[PDB]
């Protein structure tokens, strides 16, 4: 059991490959954007903002 | 050499241009606008990326449906035919199956 | 003396664009039950010119632009591009006669599509780069149809050749023998010069005069095509000894397009991102599809196919 | 001299380009803003003399202030303007935008425009009627017209 | 003095701020190659004055009783050696530190042959005059403000990003 | 002009030298399109018209205008030039100093062989005199395509198809 | 009486710790955000000189319910709702400090 | 190199330091914040998140209130790490 | 709100827009950026009287 | 050979060497190895001209869509690799080993 028969001093803390062939979900940041209306577009009439 | 002459003459022309309307105008002095680009910190959607794929793909097509006018000439007329009409519907049916399936998301 | 028609290609081109600016805000107008520019010169006549003078006077501000080399880049593509297709169209001589006119045409239109990219990117803007790669989309959908009604079209032409298109009109008008492809092309052509109802309101970092030449260049651009549109569809009569027939008929059908261009501006409420590409994926392009395989067999089948040379 | 006239003949010329095509940005706030649009109507048709709505404040040369500047708005204000490029002049349409009007002892509304963002030409009125407006603009054509900025650097 | 006997003269010595002629022109050495130093700059050292801090004590002046007919002198905080104060000028604003005709131009001329001169000339000190601290107005690091003024000048990812933070410049104190 | 051919050439591969230093994708990008305007020059010299505006519509036109897209919608770069850090300037440089030395061994030197035999003649030698009347030898020889081509008709088609299966099965995640 | 949120002034000051703990964390941040020119020790100052200011208080209603002020304060600045010049609010800069000795006030004017 | 209680304090100590308020001279292992410091309960929360920056966790509230001397504090990234 | 004097003691204002636009968001689920502009109109929103 | 025909072939010879030496987009490698199909179809296309392959003239076409086609692929494999990691850094592709 191991990554390699063999191991070397560095090797020795690589990990052994996931039981399932898949690697855990990195960061996972958020792509969600967050525009803001602002003010001077036309449809907010000058006078809007809408965080979205 | 005609055709390189108007060439060079457009890019010439468009660059004084650019040159008289980057650098010309600028040179009037209105005073300073110490107003910083304030920065302070990724909508990589497929939505935009499949658009890209699909375009390139039916560009390809078109690229192959380009010499049919000269195809007409050809004594075969038949299999030309037969053989433009399976490009086109070749064509059709990538439409279909990105219509049918989860695709033309756009 | 070549050069001295480069000129007279180019000079009057621009000059044209100018003063097409007055005539959309006057049209635009008239249709609203106002009068356009009417002070600034007889009949606002002077109006261009004040917005030009105007413009490289005013103060440019600098965008931030992540690459000065490439922001400056994409007005000269633009504005060298949308020059340079006017060089092989025929006005019953063309200034540079290529057997493939119509697919040169069709390349520098495709190039054109990078000065958006290339802006929007070296703009260092949100808000920039999204716009701009929606202009890719809107582009990127028109240049299929487009290339596939030009392809129907030119199967009666016989070639690529552009002169060859009025030959072929000499009778009868294209349109009247491929009307459903010319509706579908004039959509088309308001699609790719993003001119109402394709417009995405709300390269607008670009400041004064490089804003007035990429102006300059979409206008230009958007006359270019009508006069594309004229020379395929509404053929005009061309008399050897006496051409300037054929010019004034040509530039009257040019200006009459340009006109529907400016009236569907103004009649129509501008469209949606997906309405505009579940239009150019699914409405145009299967009828595309299935018009080109009908103007591929019709020559066939009804032993009228043009001839080669 | 010869140096004088070859100046102010250039600087009336570029005065009159910047006068005839002075593009305007709709600053709409309040009940001003409708009278504002009532110009750009057929009636009136700012256009008419150049001056066409530009919508983006980074292409503007007016700033018109048509309504009641609060003090959660007037921070926006400054920002649009000092964003906007030179020359950039500020019209103040209505009494709200002028010196608060109605609302000038509000807890809540700047006691004229004025304070955030220097003006050039005050529009009176509540609201302003649209030829007072148009007035107004052309009253700022004039201001351009008299302007000399190329005479003084020559005499300078 | 003769006109106005009773006259408050000030004196100040580079001063600095968002619209200054002196750090702004430092950070604007692009235009001129790399950075033009007579001898590298390395024997002028200048005492550079914030401009509130000037503005301030001209009207505490006016507002002083005594300040009347009293020769003024507006010191800066600390002494900085010409070579470090634009080297500490080029880091704040993200600028590539490269250690290196304009009267002509009609328009407002970007260098001056007695600004040249005024630049690699050394502040002179003068301790017999008052100065802000006489007025009450206490002097104001450049440190503090120096980004206030050069942040605007930033080329790319340095006003955020990295916005790795500049040590203050060595004072030759 | 008779060594156009050869201009245009050398300008391809330094074209080649400056997208294949790796630079900043934008500035690639470019580097790809300007050589792909100058080998449809080529091509055009030779006589290929179709040809020549096949890759400008397509490989310039379509191809990488897409690789543009993605390089535009995934911006996770610091913007260089080909002159800019060592690694990408001097390979630049060194590109160009290679194809210099080949130019100069090939030119001086009439019978250049580094790998294959070059002739130094002008490239004008190797065209054939020959007339082809009313037609277009490019053009008919690639309509035979729908004609002799059938095969290669078929396979191509079925590659595109399969193609647009492969692509939505790939991003569909 | 219903108490806000907490019962007792221990746990209105477990309250007030959990805010102070955002708001010192925030700080670098919101320097960041809206580029200000002040320090990361000049916010952290200010967020406890703000703290300290509410710090005779002995009901813990009124104590949550400064604490829920605060919250409402550190959403807006969190969620970049406030703008510089709001952020900037806080440090008074124009304002000329105003005298506290009584001869001083007695020059300066008829201030009670 | 696993963590040593040693470790533990010598980091705790090397917060407390960089701690402008602290006094070196009175700073002890056991010197009490409140009473040997003489620190504010706003300074006791300070160095409690100063302590999660340096060993990397968070502590709460109820524990951060019982953490009221460096030796306290390094008991408790003794049993957060289970050193 | 009177109080028996000539001036009014309390004057809330019902406006119909200020309801409206709180259930923007309600309304603007599930669709896009230039389908809120429409949505605005639709609820025919004038800031004067939401922000009374 | 013609001059034409090596510089066309050096050029080749740089987009591989370029493609086969990464630096650290994916992106820069998948614009050699298109260069190199562009480099490929000049070069057939003088050789069929030169030749009057007149029947072999519709090679250069169909290596064009076969090259964009095998693209198409690359871009997809680029954008779902950076979709997964936030970049196009080869560096990322380290989960497999040896
Ligand atoms: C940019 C800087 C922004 C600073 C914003 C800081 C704010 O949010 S100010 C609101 C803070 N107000 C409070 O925390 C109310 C605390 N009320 C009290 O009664 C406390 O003093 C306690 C409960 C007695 C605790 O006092 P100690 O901390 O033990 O003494
Ligand atoms: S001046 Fe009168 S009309 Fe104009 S915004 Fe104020 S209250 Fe409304």
């Amino acid at each position: 059991g191991g990554a390699v028969m063999y191991p070397t001093k560095e090797t020795a803390h690589w990990k052994p490959p996931p039981w399932n062939d898949v690697d855990p979900p990195k960061d996972t940041l958020v792509s969600n954007l967050t525009l803001n209306f602002g003010p001077q577009h036309p449809a907010a009439h000058g006078v809007l903002r809408l965080v979205m | 050499m005609n055709i390189m002459l108007t060439l060079l003459t457009n890019v010439t022309l468009a660059s004084l241009l650019v040159l008289i309307a980057f650098w010309l105008p600028q040179l009037n002095a209105y005073s300073e606008k110490t107003s910083p680009y304030e920065c302070g910190f990724l909508p990589f959607s497929m939505k935009f990326f499949l658009v890209a794929i699909t375009f390139l793909l039916f560009d390809l097509e078109i690229a192959l449906l380009l010499p049919l006018p000269w195809a007409s000439q050809t004594n075969n007329l038949k299999t030309m035919l037969t053989m433009a009409l399976f490009l086109l519907i070749l064509l059709a049916a990538s439409l279909a199956y990105e219509w049918t399936q989860k695709g033309l998301e756009w | 003396m070549f050069m001295i028609n480069i000129l007279s290609l180019i000079i009057p081109i621009l000059l044209a664009v100018a003063f097409l600016t007055l005539v959309e805000r006057k049209v635009l107008g008239y249709m609203q039950l106002r009068k356009g520019p009417n002070v600034v010169g007889p009949y606002g006549l002077l109006q261009p010119i004040a917005d030009a003078l105007k413009l490289f006077t005013k103060e440019p501000l600098r965008p931030a632009t992540s690459s000065i080399s490439m922001f400056i880049i994409a007005p000269i593509l633009a504005l060298s591009l949308a020059l340079t297709m006017w060089v092989p169209l025929p006005m019953p001589y063309p200034l540079i006669n290529m057997n493939l006119g119509v697919l040169f045409m069709l390349a520098m239109s495709s190039l054109a599509v990078y000065s958006i990219l290339w802006s929007g990117w070296a703009s260092n803007s949100k808000y920039a780069l999204i716009g701009a790669l929606r202009a890719v989309a809107q582009t990127i959908s028109y240049e299929v149809t487009l290339a596939i009604i030009l392809l129907s079209v030119l199967l009666m032409n016989g070639s690529y050749t552009l002169s060859t298109l009025i030959t072929t009109q000499e009778h009868i008008w294209m349109i009247f023998t491929s009307w459903p492809l010319a509706m579908m092309w004039f959509i088309s052509t308001l699609a790719e010069t993003n001119r109402a109802p394709f417009d995405l309101t709300e390269n607008v970092e670009y400041a004064a005069g490089p804003f007035a030449m990429f102006f300059m260049a979409e206008y230009a651009n958007i006359i270019m095509m009508n006069a594309f549109t004229a020379i395929l569809f509404l053929g005009a009569s061309h008399d050897p000894h006496t051409p300037e027939l054929y010019t004034i008929n040509f530039v009257l059908k040019t200006l009459a397009l340009t006109i529907t261009f400016l009236w569907i501006r103004a009649s129509y409420p501008r469209f949606r991102y997906d309405q505009l590409m579940h239009l150019l994926w699914k409405s145009f392009l299967p009828l595309t599809l299935a018009l080109c395989m009908w103007h591929i067999s019709l020559p066939i089948m009804t032993a009228s196919i043009p001839p080669q040379s | 001299s010869r140096g004088e006239y070859v100046v102010a003949k250039l600087d009336d010329l570029v005065n009159w380009a910047r006068r005839s095509s002075l593009w305007p940005m709709t600053f709409g706030l309040a009940c001003c803003a409708v009278e504002m649009m009532h110009m750009a109507a057929p009636r009136y048709d700012m256009d008419r003399f150049g001056v066409v709505f530009r919508a983006s404040p980074r292409q503007s040369d007016v700033m018109i202030v048509a309504g009641t500047l609060t003090n959660k708005m007037a921070p926006a204000l400054r920002k649009v303007y000092d964003q906007m490029p030179e020359p950039r002049y500020v019209v103040s349409m209505g009494s709200c935008a002028n010196g608060g009007g109605y609302y000038h002892y509000s807890y809540s509304v700047v006691r004229g425009c004025d304070r955030i963002v220097p003006v050039d030409i005050y529009v009176p009125g509540c609201p302003p009627t649209a030829e007072a407006l148009l007035y107004g603009i052309l009253q700022l054509q004039r201001k351009i017209k008299r302007e000399k900025r190329l005479r003084i650097w020559y005499r300078r | 003095r003769a006109a106005f006997p009773e006259a408050t003269i000030i004196k100040p010595s580079d001063i600095f701020g968002r619209e200054d002629r002196f750090l702004n022109y430092f950070a604007s050495m692009r235009w001129f190659g790399g950075v033009p130093l007579i001898s590298l700059g390395k024997e002028t050292v200048k005492q550079p004055v914030y401009i509130v801090d000037v503005s301030k004590g001209i009207i505490n002046a006016i507002k002083d009783p005594d300040a009347k007919g009293k020769t003024f002198a507006f010191v800066g905080p600390n002494r900085y050696l010409l070579f470090d104060l634009v080297q500490y000028i080029f880091a704040v604003a993200y600028r590539p530190f490269l250690p290196y005709l304009f009267e002509v131009s009609p328009f407002e001329p970007w260098t001056t042959r007695d600004k040249v001169e005024r630049v690699h000339m050394s502040d002179m000190t003068l301790p017999h005059l008052p100065g802000l601290e006489d007025l009450g107005i206490q002097a104001t690091p450049l440190e503090l403000k120096a980004i206030e003024v050069l942040r605007r000048h930033r080329t790319y990812r340095w006003l955020t990003s990295e916005m790795e933070d500049v040590k203050p410049a060595k004072t030759v104190n | 002009t008779m060594y156009i051919a050869f201009i245009l050439s050398t300008i391809f591969v330094i074209g080649f030298v400056g997208f294949s230093s790796k630079p900043s994708p934008i500035y690639g990008g470019l580097g790809l399109i300007v050589s792909g305007g100058v080998g449809c020059g080529i091509v055009l010299n030779f006589g290929g018209s179709f040809l020549g505006l096949m890759v400008f519509l397509i490989y310039l036109g379509g191809m990488l205008v897409v690789f543009g897209y993605t390089t535009a919608m995934a911006t996770e770069m610091y913007p260089e030039v080909w002159v800019s850090n060592k690694t990408v300037f001097g390979a630049f440089v060194s590109g160009l100093m290679m194809e210099f030395c080949m130019v100069y061994y090939a030119l001086k030197e009439e019978e250049v062989e580094i790998i294959f035999k070059f002739n130094g003649l002008g490239d004008w030698v190797i065209y054939d005199t020959g007339d082809s009347g009313f037609f277009s030898e490019e053009a008919m020889g690639i309509a035979a395509l729908y004609s002799y081509g059938t095969w290669l008709v078929i396979v191509t088609g079925w590659s595109l198809l399969i193609g647009v299966v492969v692509i939505m099965e790939i991003t569909r995640g | 009486v219903k108490p806000i949120f907490s019962r007792d002034m221990n746990e209105a000051k477990r309250r007030v710790r959990e805010l102070y703990r955002a708001w010192y964390r925030e700080v670098p941040n919101t320097v960041h955000l809206f580029q200000l020119d002040i320090s990361v020790k000049q916010g952290r100052d200010k967020v406890r000189e703000m703290f300290m200011k509410n710090a005779h208080v002995t009901d813990p209603r009124v104590v949550d319910l400064l604490v829920i002020k605060g919250k409402m304060e550190l959403e807006e600045t969190i969620n970049v709702w406030k703008q510089r010049t709001h952020i900037m609010r806080f440090f008074h800069e124009t304002e000329a400090p105003r005298p506290t000795d009584f001869l001083s006030k007695f020059y300066v004017g008829h201030d009670p | 190199p696993p963590l040593t209680l040693e470790a533990i304090k010598d980091r705790v100590l090397y917060v407390l330091k960089l701690y402008d308020k602290i006094d070196p001279e009175k700073l002890s292992v056991n010197s009490h914040f409140m009473k040997d410091l003489g620190l504010d309960s706003l300074d006791q929360v300070e160095i409690i998140m100063a302590m999660e920056d340096e060993f990397g966790f968070e502590i709460p509230d109820i524990d951060a209130e019982k953490l009221m001397c460096p030796q306290e504090i390094v008991d408790y990234i003794a049993d957060k790490k289970d050193v | 709100v009177s109080d028996g004097s000539s001036r009014p003691y309390r004057c809330k204002i019902k406006a119909p827009g200020f309801a409206h636009l709180a259930g923007l968001d309600k309304m603007s689920k599930g669709h896009m950026l230039a389908d809120v502009v429409a949505i605005i109109g639709t609820q025919d929103i004038v800031f004067g009287e939401v922000d009374r | 050979m013609p001059l034409v025909y090596m510089n066309i072939i050096m050029a080749f010879a740089i987009a591989l060497a370029g493609l086969l030496m990464y630096r650290s987009h994916l992106m820069s490698s998948l614009l050699c190895l298109e260069g190199m199909m562009l480099s490929l179809f000049i070069m057939s296309t003088l050789i069929i001209l030169n030749t009057h392959f007149t029947l072999a003239n519709m090679m250069p076409i169909i290596l064009l869509v076969f090259a964009a086609c095998e693209a198409a692929l690359g871009l997809s494999l680029l954008v779902m690799v950076s979709n997964t990691y936030g970049t196009d850094y080869v560096q990322n592709l380290n989960l497999l080993q040896c």
